[PDB]
């Protein structure tokens, strides 16, 4: 890059005021009822949300075996913000390296493990539970019957995005995003820290956004610089943090971390969901970081409302069978 | 060179 | 007279006239869905009735949308 990323760490520029910081017992669905989650939100502890953590001595290791020494992982050279594959024994020996002989910073941010060991040892606050889309609109059937734990195309039946398992070395860097399909995003700091960029989905600034994209030269200008209100926080070791559909952030790793978190749409915010939808779209990004059965989870919203209030299924026979025969267990 | 999905990378 | 909230009676809207807009070949309509052109016509009716639903009354703090 050419900008420099340790003054974007000193400055006071970045003092919007974004973030609000919640209670857990406040984080219900009357909540999402009544601000439809448009708010940057941050848990100083875990009271109240209903989650579940692995032992806070938990090793990147205990990772591997969790999850497989064979298991191959998305891993992000920090410098390119490319991206390159190893497998998690790979992995766990370069992260056990010593901070001063590791050759390369690398960053693991897309660990999926649902349907591994480590999927009941992590749990999402339950007010997630009542609107995430995977869990309330697509068929249970269709869910129920995953095998596979990573994420092959060929292989999954449903958006498998709804636990990932985040390690990041002292110095990480990810340069400033929204993730896939607009999804929103819960985030839990098991052990280290993250600094957070944050930038509202504002119109001129998803416009500036993309046309960032489109420029090529993400490598050559901080985004957080162009526009009018850009907030840095930190974010501490048990700190949970939810953010919003659509908003643009980027994230530095000042020591060590191990970051539980997922995604998840929801129909509360569906119009910022769709616009960052068609920006992806525009933008070219290939299909592998993209939101998987998007549209064919849209249309199984809309049949899931007009059954749930109308009592009519627009479901194929063999489908509403399915789902009867589940709500018979 | 199997295909994958949902993999979060800026 | 069920009473949704206006973020989702705004995000349905978008829904319907998104999906009923997409192409063929960019439709994407799941194995689970049976006659999508029905599905689209009874979402515009749906909403047409609920267009009217109280603020106030949507904030049940339990969703439209749960299993059995
Ligand atoms: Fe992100």
């Amino acid at each position: 890059r050419t900008f420099d990323l340790e003054e974007k760490l000193q400055t006071n520029k970045y003092n919007a005021n974004f973030v609000t910081f919640m209670e857990g017992k406040d984080f219900n669905v009357e909540y999402i009822q009544r601000g439809g989650l448009r708010d940057p939100l941050i848990f100083k502890n875990s009271d109240g949300l209903g989650i579940k953590m692995p032992d806070p001595d938990f090793t990147v290791n205990d990772v591997k075996m969790c999850v497989g020494s064979r298991r191959m992982v998305d891993v992000m050279d920090v410098n390119t913000q490319k991206g390159i594959e190893m497998t998690m024994a790979q992995w766990t020996r370069y992260y056990e390296t010593p901070e001063e002989e590791r050759e390369k910073l690398y960053n693991v941010i897309s660990l999926e493990f649902s349907h591994t060991r480590l999927e009941n040892m992590v749990q999402r606050p339950s007010t997630v539970d009542f609107i995430d889309w995977v869990d309330n609109m697509w068929p249970r059937h269709l869910k129920e019957s995953q095998t596979e734990s990573t994420n092959a195309i060929l292989e999954m039946q449903y958006p498998k995005v709804q636990k990932y398992c985040l390690m990041s070395v002292r110095g990480c860097y990810t340069d400033f995003h929204v993730d896939f399909g607009g999804t929103s995003v819960w985030y839990h700091i098991h052990q280290g820290g993250k600094v957070f960029w944050l930038i509202p989905p504002t119109a001129h600034n998803l416009e500036l956004y993309e046309n960032w994209l489109l420029s090529g030269k993400q490598g050559d200008i901080f985004l957080g610089d162009r526009v009018s209100d850009c907030q840095r926080i930190e974010l501490k070791q048990g700190y949970t943090f939810v953010i919003p559909s659509g908003w643009i952030h980027a994230v530095y790793t000042p020591t060590d971390t191990l970051v539980f978190g997922g995604n998840f749409l929801h129909s509360f915010n569906i119009p910022m969901q769709l616009k960052i939808y068609s920006i992806e779209d525009r933008t070219r990004v290939p299909n592998k970081f993209r939101y998987p059965f998007y549209y064919e989870m849209c249309w199984y919203v809309l049949e899931r409302y007009v059954y749930c209030i109308t009592n009519r299924s627009h479901l194929t026979k063999d489908f509403q069978k399915e789902s009867l025969s589940m709500d018979m267990e | 060179a199997p295909a994958t999905g949902g993999v979060k990378k800026p | 007279q069920v009473h949704l909230t206006h973020f989702e009676l705004e995000g349905l809207r978008c829904l319907v006239d998104k999906l009923e807009s997409l192409p063929l070949h960019k439709k994407c309509v799941p194995t689970g869905i049976e006659d999508e052109d029905a599905l689209i016509a009874d979402v515009k009716i749906l909403l047409e009735e609920l267009a009217s639903s109280d603020p106030k009354l949507a904030l049940t703090g339990v969703p439209i949308v749960q299993w059995p």
